[PDB]
């Protein structure tokens, strides 16, 4: 039942911008999300001080996916442990405690990819978090699907648009509610030629070119959030990427880089059936 | 500027 939103797909209602994604299958400069628009959106909340740590996504009733650099990044003296964080699911407003809607869960264990490269280019920027107890689904809490080889092959194409969501900065400016922006995947050569950072097959970039007029990008605090696409085949939402890195936010000639979820699914599966 | 969350989760 993953990837089918209670307030949209389940009722045969479409959100205001999913058509844009579909037409292409042939947060800075974003907008307020609709209620229940991204039921898999997870907020990584730091206990002390109480603040936004990163975004994340719900992939099952007990597992949450995020970016490794959200939990471990020595250059900025970041090395969070289970008890340092909380997971807030079903939220819309950034700072308000949404009584009777959101669910706050504690972490049981954190799993960071063994070959995550924080020293150089954030290669394999991915991590799993197992919750102490199952989260109850609702109109505002629902898991997104993980792509299989076929889904990745057909949707991960230059030009095809995905959707990024988060409570991160609005400019390189804190949002009142969850923000959303649809961005086109960019050809590998263009991604490579836009930066001096070494790009790997475990990442893909997205965003508009300067000549395309439109813009948008993820920013500080959006890391760990999902880059999703709605399959035109079975109408389910799939998380194809994880907000990973970028040089600044929404700069012309630059693009956002996302962890290639399918490429690391082997690891995800391994961890889930081994420890969970 | 974050609203105080229940103590049950902080404990
Ligand atoms: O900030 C981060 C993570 N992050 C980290 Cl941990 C280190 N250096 C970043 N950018 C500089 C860089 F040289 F490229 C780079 C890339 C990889 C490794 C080291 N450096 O040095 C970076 O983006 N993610 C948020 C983010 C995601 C996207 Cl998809 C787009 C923009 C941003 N933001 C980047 N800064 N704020 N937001």
């Amino acid at each position: 039942d993953c990837g089918l939103r209670p307030l949209f797909e389940k009722k045969s209602l479409e959100d205001k911008t999913e058509r844009e994604l579909l037409e292409s299958y042939i947060i800075v400069e974003g907008s307020d999300a609709e209620i229940g628009m991204s039921p898999w959106q997870v907020m990584l909340f730091r206990k002390s001080p109480q603040e936004l740590l990163c975004g994340a996504s719900l992939i099952s009733d007990r597992w949450v996916l995020t970016a490794a650099h959200c939990l471990l990044y020595p250059p900025w003296d970041k090395n969070f442990t289970e008890n340092d964080l909380l997971v807030r699911i079903g939220k819309h407003s950034r700072t308000r405690y949404e009584r009777n809607i959101e669910k706050i869960s504690m972490l049981e264990k954190i799993y960071i990819h063994p070959r995550y490269n924080w020293r150089e280019n954030l290669d394999r920027d991915i991590a799993l978090m197992k919750l102490k107890k199952p989260v109850a689904f609702s109109d505002y809490i629902h898991p997104v699907c993980l792509p299989d080889r076929e889904t990745a092959a057909s949707l991960l194409q230059a030009g095809y648009k995905g959707r990024v969501t988060g409570w991160g900065n609005l400019k390189e400016g804190q949002p009142s509610v969850l923000q959303v922006v649809n961005l086109p995947i960019v050809e590998r050569p263009v991604c490579k030629d836009s930066t001096r950072i070494r790009i790997t097959d475990n990442m893909f970039c997205a965003g508009y070119k300067p000549d395309e007029g439109k813009r948008g990008d993820a920013c500080e605090g959006d890391s760990g959030g999902p880059f999703v696409m709605k399959s035109p085949f079975n109408n389910r939402w799939y998380q194809m990427g994880i907000v990973s890195w970028g040089e600044g936010c929404d700069r012309d000639g630059k693009y956002g880089f996302y962890t290639h979820v399918f490429r690391l699914k082997k690891w995800i599966q391994k961890v889930i059936d081994q420890f969970g | 500027d974050f609203e105080e969350i229940p103590e049950e989760y902080l404990a």
